[PDB]
């Protein structure tokens, strides 16, 4: 399944993502030169697409489709600046639109102590509530605690 | 035998779902007979075929590895992005096998951006730097390009030339020089140490020493001076080689009406 | 009247004088001003009228790191010559002739008059 | 020093399928084409110890049943060049552990794509020692 | 390339195993742990005991001064940790917290922390703000921890080796490394960092011979280096030049070039193996226990090569082992006496061969740079070679023009344009040689004068100096030579009409040539001519010109330092750093040769 991870580079997505994949972490730097990576779970077999997001590419980052039905959008949690207004809304409602055939599960990161601003506020303006709408989870984690991955997947490994 | 326009569409089906290694392997070759004989190529095509190749990379398998490097290879002087590959790139370079790193230098060097460079210097220091001696040959070759390109900062590395300057290949040895020369070339005088550099020195990988001939010459050829002390020196050695070339070469050039030394010149001849 | 008078001529064009006369004998030897393949490079050729003496410098800027600017040429003297002027070759570009001049007036009865060296410094 | 300014793989039957033009000057395929015409065809099934077109060098092995070129400029070193234009030969040869024919190329196609790019990357010779090369490849 | 280099047997003991060493930095005292039980503090400058500690009688592995804290920390393996306060040696606190064999403290430093490993199979932090509270516990071991190190870079991270080969990194938020790699085939006795914030690399310790280079970024093994000659006790990284130090035991000290990783030297001070390495962090000074004792190195240059053009650029090359590709500076502003200044940004240059001179053609133009040993002489604004060849000793004909050499026998040849002159060609005993307006050789604790031109030993004088400037114009000469020092007249003359009458003295030289004006008993850190005004530093950090049976401070000097230069026209004197900070105090020269002129009876 061409399961998208979405975030920056320099969010440290990728620190979570071998995390996860491999145990194993490594850099706060999201990938400059991609990620793919198959992981089974559950013995299902997946396909991450890791993006250290930068920006031309973030463009571009459209720049593929085909075989497209999952969402992770890895988002920072705690990022009191990049996460919302038009940069948001306007991802989010484009991805959706061109992919409307993917549920879209984000994944809020570095949570720490949490840095936000209202778990309320964010969700609400995402409009996560404009759910009349596919699949949906709105997920907290700090990645060192990783709060809320296991269900991520788990949920997800639902049919 | 066989024809393109069903194939390019066709291409594509190994970048559908399709498991076997095999098949697609071949569809790859085909692409690249027409591509061969001679083939249009364009924008829109690749671009889909940029999505296309991309997903595919999971195989670890080595030969499939390699089938890549060569279609990349293949985009250069009308290439197309490099962003992705850098994780890709960067996926040789930490990969193992020394192999993988050669190719995709090679792509790189027509096609590419300032900007990134200074990144992928590192990299090209530790190829400077590795024994086996082939990637780092594989590095420089990139270089040249990178000079069509510019290599100007590429001269900034000399230093490194250095730390290399040591060589025990003699192809290796061979190649270094090569480079070498262009860089002075562009300076009489350095070479003219440079000459000293070698002057404690004998040659690995010989080809070596044919560059230099025509080189060393090269500069005696104006009147760099002295034919005499040094000239000879080189010449008594390049006469005794059994790199029957090397004495050839000498011989060829001193064409003298008068015979400069008309005499020597004949016993070399007699060996002729 | 010389051959060098064509060159009195030659350097007519200007017209920045004080004084000048008619090319009397030119030079016996240029002088590279600046030594082999310098910063900047010169090769200096001096011209004699009956009136005054005229260096009129030949040169190939050298560097391309450099055009010089502002150039104007310092002539200090020891055994006479009245000095009138020193030339600035407005812009000197790389590996190219552009003129600047010294100009002097020439003594002639008195006992120790035309020889000279002056020192140049390049601004 | 850039050496091929291009290497072509021939027929008997007086055509290319491979050519790799190391540096082009006279453009197009075609151009490479029109040239074969005279030149193979020409040589065609005989070779030389030293040929020449103008000031070039021409550089090449032959089988029974096909062609091998490389060209270079004359105007430089007869041996290496050979040498190397064995090197290319036998290693090749010695790989294959047979005489290519028509039938070797069809026989396996993806080996000389793959061995083309080995030695000679456009130009110059990179890859060498085929024996080393042989078993350096196999994958 | 040769040992033409800094190597100082800086400070000597011989002793016992002495397995440990720490340093004091803010103040370079230094603390060393002995396989006696007894531990020693001294400060090595004049072979000084500072203090000296029993704090337990069994060996005592483990040592830290804490330098913010202002006590010095200590450990022995009585499983208890005693402090002083160093701040008299007055002993602050005691309590156990490893109760197995302490190896190692690692500190934070920014942040007010105290880590320690210990043979217990664990680390625990403790927390000196909370007054030695066990703050946290490490814990993910498998053996016995021989060692700590902070990633002091990143403090905050940090590493542990360990002989059962493994080496575990960690973040604290896992109390317990992020990993652990599988280091060694033998044992990770260590680990180490390196230097630059940069880049970054470990070396570990092994007595395997082999070494591993790890790049933690990417997270690989860089290399692994071989060639050895015996169980390598110890290598670090050297941290001021581009070397590898390797260490044995058996106490062997093989140097690698970190760069040309050939060998560069062996030494045997066979003192028998490396216990305990602890480095300036200066990056200049280091120190290592061995059985025989210890001794202690120092190994620096003080100065990069520059000269500078008095139309305002100096122009050094490097920073300090950075490429030589850096010179340049016309600036192009203006600033107050006390205040700093801006520089341009234009490097030139890329060459191979290290330095450790600059000389400025007589017009400031032709540099003639020597390193390796050997001499390349720029074309400067060409960055042309202006030329090159291999030297032992120098002198240029002070003239702008001609040049000397001393070849690494010790017989001399000079060459003016590559000819060489013969006209003078002594070849005496020397020590040094000495150019300028008028030839020295500098023998056999003398210093002896020579022609430019057939030599004639015009003068022996008592000694032999380390130093001189010539006026300038020559004329009174200013010759530095340990603390003390001479300004004299040479008078032609006389010479001339000698030398017309021939019969002389040139045993001591000939006695009618210089006259012995007056000295100063002088200490220089760095001096000038002005003229022949001498201008100068001592090393005393007053800056001071000796002028008119004066000597002013015209002003001190936060320690000692290098002079800038004072362009003239602007009449100050830019002030040097070696850190490339520029400061520039004004005169107006004018006002010393209005003195000198007028004491000459030049009132007017």
């Amino acid at each position: 399944m061409r399961i998208l991870m979405v975030g920056l580079d320099g969010a440290g997505k990728t620190t979570v993502l071998y995390k996860l994949k491999l145990g194993e972490v490594i850099t706060t730097i999201p990938t400059i030169g991609f990620n793919v990576e198959t992981v089974q779970y559950k013995n299902i077999s997946f396909t991450v697409w890791d993006v250290g997001g930068q920006d031309r590419i973030r463009s571009l980052w459209r720049h593929y489709y085909r075989n497209t039905e999952g969402v992770i959008f890895v988002v920072d949690s705690n990022d009191r600046s990049r996460i919302g207004e038009a940069r948001e809304v306007m991802q989010r409602m484009l991805n959706e639109d061109e992919l409307r055939n993917a549920a879209w599960l984000v994944f809020a990161n570095k949570q720490d102590l949490p840095e936000a601003m209202s778990a309320a506020e964010i969700t609400e303006k995402l409009g996560l509530h404009s759910i009349r709408n596919r699949p949906w989870f709105i997920q907290a984690t700090c990645a060192t605690s990783g709060e809320g991955l296991y269900e991520g997947l788990e949920w997800l490994s639902n049919s | 035998h066989l024809e393109k326009s069903a194939v390019l569409q066709e291409a594509r089906v190994f970048n559908e779902t399709p498991i076997n290694p095999r098949k697609c392997a071949h569809i790859l070759t085909k692409i690249l007979y027409l591509i061969n004989q001679g083939e249009h190529l364009g924008t829109t095509e690749a671009t889909e075929a940029f999505f296309a190749m991309t997903k595919l990379f999971q195989s670890n398998d080595p030969t499939l590895r390699r089938m890549c490097y060569l279609t990349i290879k293949e985009m250069s002087c009308i290439a197309e992005d490099v962003i992705i590959v850098t994780s890709s790139l960067t996926k040789d370079m930490t990969g193992k096998e020394d192999n993988y790193r050669g190719p995709a230098v090679r792509a790189l060097c027509q096609i590419t951006d300032s900007t990134m460079l200074q990144a992928v210097e590192r990299y090209m220091k530790q190829a400077i730097v590795d024994k086996v001696p082939s990637v780092s040959s594989s590095a420089l070759v990139s270089s040249l390009h990178l000079l069509k390109c510019s290599f100007d900062v590429v001269k900034r590395w000399v230093n490194e030339a250095q730390e290399a300057a040591s060589s025990d290949n003699i192809m290796v040895q061979y190649h270094a020089l090569g480079l070498l020369y262009h860089v002075r070339k562009n300076d009489r005088l350095a070479v003219s140490k440079m000459i000293s550099k070698f002057t404690r020195h004998g040659l690995k990988s010989p080809f070596a020493y044919c560059m230099m001939i025509r080189v060393a010459s090269k500069q005696l050829e104006e009147e760099d001076g002295s034919r005499d002390s040094p000239l000879f020196d080189f010449i008594e050695s390049c006469l005794r080689n059994k790199h029957e070339m090397v004495v050839y070469e000498a011989a060829s050039a001193i064409v003298n009406l008068p015979g400069c030394s008309a005499k020597e010149l004949a016993p070399a001849v007699s060996v002729l | 009247a010389t051959r060098q008078e064509i060159f009195q001529e030659q350097l007519a064009a200007v017209p920045e004088f004080q004084g000048l006369g008619p090319l009397f004998k030119s030079s016996p030897e240029p002088v590279a001003l600046t030594e082999s393949e310098t910063e900047y490079v010169i090769r200096c050729t001096k011209h004699t009228f009956s009136d005054h003496l005229v260096f009129q410098f030949d040169c190939t800027n050298t560097l391309n790191d450099q055009t010089l600017e502002n150039v104007t040429v310092q002539m200090e003297p020891t055994e006479a010559y009245e000095v009138l002027s020193y030339v600035p070759a407005r812009s000197l570009p790389y590996n190219q002739p552009g003129t600047c001049y010294t100009l002097v007036a020439l003594p002639t009865e008195d006992p120790t008059a035309v020889a000279c060296t002056f020192s140049c410094v390049m601004k | 020093l850039y050496t091929v300014k291009a290497i072509l793989i021939l027929d008997n039957d007086g055509d290319r399928l491979f050519a790799k033009y190391y540096d082009d000057t006279y453009p197009s395929v075609k151009e490479q084409k029109a040239f074969e015409k005279n030149i193979f065809n020409k040589t065609h099934r005989t070779d030389s110890e030293i040929a020449l077109l103008e000031g070039l060098t021409v550089v090449y092995k032959s089988s029974i049943d096909l062609y091998f070129y490389v060209i270079g400029s004359s105007y430089e070193n007869e041996l290496m060049l050979m040498a190397v234009l064995n090197c290319l030969f036998d290693s090749l040869s010695q790989m294959l552990r047979k005489n290519v024919e028509k039938r070797a190329l069809l026989e396996n196609m993806e080996g000389l794509f793959l061995a083309v790019d080995e030695i000679v990357d456009g130009g110059v010779i990179l890859e060498s020692d085929p024996q080393q090369v042989v078993h350096r490849v196999a994958l | 390339m040769p040992l033409r280099l800094d190597i100082k047997r800086k400070l000597t003991a011989r002793s016992d195993r002495v397995k440990s060493v720490d340093l004091h930095p803010t103040e370079p005292w230094m603390l060393a742990s002995l396989y006696n039980g007894s531990v020693c503090v001294w400060n090595h400058e004049t072979q000084t005991l500072v203090k000296t500690f029993e704090v337990c009688d069994l060996p005592v592995r483990a040592a830290k001064f804490v330098a913010r804290k202002n006590w010095v920390v200590t450990g022995a393996d009585d499983m208890q940790i005693r402090v002083f306060n160093y701040n008299t040696l007055e002993r602050v606190h005691m309590f156990e917290a490893h109760s197995d064999y302490i190896r190692c403290i690692a500190v934070h430093p920014t942040q007010p922390f105290i880590l320690t490993s210990s043979d217990d199979m664990l680390i625990k932090l403790w927390d000196w703000d909370k007054k030695w509270s066990c703050s946290q516990v490490f814990e993910g071991h498998t053996h016995y921890v021989m060692q700590i190190v902070i990633n002091p870079k990143d403090n905050n991270q940090f590493a542990s080796a360990s002989l059962d080969r493994t080496i575990k990194v960690w973040q604290l938020g896992s109390s317990s490394p992020n990993f652990t790699l599988e280091g060694h085939e033998k044992g990770v006795n260590c680990i180490d960092y390196y230097s630059g914030g940069d880049k970054p690399y470990l070396i570990s310790g092994a007595d395997d011979r082999l070494v591993k280079i790890w790049d933690y970024q990417n997270k690989t093994c860089v290399q692994t280096l071989e060639g050895h000659a015996q169980n390598v006790s110890c290598a670090s990284f050297h941290p001021e030049l581009p070397i590898i130090i390797t260490g044995s035991e058996d106490g062997t000290v093989r140097i690698w070039h970190s760069s040309t990783y050939r060998l560069e030297s062996t030494l045997n001070y066979g003192m028998e193996r490396v216990w305990c390495v602890a480095s300036l962090r200066g990056s200049n000074n280091v120190a290592l226990g061995y059985d025989e004792g210890s001794i202690i190195v120092k190994l620096g240059r003080e100065e990069p090569a520059m000269s500078m053009d008095a139309n305002g650029k100096i122009i050094w090359a490097k920073h300090s082992e950075v490429q030589q590709a850096n010179l340049k500076a016309m600036g192009d502003t203006e600033i107050k006496d006390g205040e700093r200044l801006p520089l341009a940004v234009k490097d030139m240059g890329s060459c191979e061969i290290y330095p450790q001179t600059i000389q400025h053609n007589p017009n400031g133009r032709f540099v003639v740079v020597c390193g390796d040993g050997e001499y390349i002489i720029y074309t400067a604004m060409a960055l042309r070679n202006k030329s090159f060849g291999s030297a032992q000793e120098f002198a240029w004909a002070h003239d702008s023009s001609e040049y000397a050499i001393r070849e690494s026998n010790s017989i001399v040849k000079i060459f003016k344009n590559f000819k060489e002159k013969k006209s003078f060609k002594p070849d005496f005993g020397a020590e040094s040689i000495y150019g300028g307006f008028l030839l020295g050789v500098r023998s056999v604790n003398g210093l002896a004068f020579y022609d430019w031109e057939n030599t004639e030993l015009i003068r022996r004088i008592e000694i032999q100096p380390k130093h001189i400037f010539w006026s300038d114009s020559g004329e009174l000469v200013c010759i530095a030579t340990e603390e003390s020092f001479f300004i004299l007249k040479y008078l032609s003359e006389k010479v001339l009409a000698a030398q017309e009458t021939h019969e002389g003295v040139t045993e001591d030289g000939i006695e009618d040539a210089f006259e012995v004006l007056g000295e100063i008993q002088e200490i220089v850190k760095t001096g000038l001519w002005v003229g022949d005004c001498f201008i100068y530093t001592s090393s005393v950090n007053r800056l001071n010109y000796y002028v008119g049976g004066e000597i002013v401070t015209i002003a001190h000097l936060d320690r000692t330092m290098y002079l800038l230069g004072y362009i003239p026209k602007d009449n100050r004197l830019y002030l040097g750093d070696k850190e490339l900070n520029i400061v520039s105090y004004s005169l107006l020269v004018s006002v010393l040769e209005y003195q000198t002129a007028v004491m000459r009876r030049d009132f007017s």
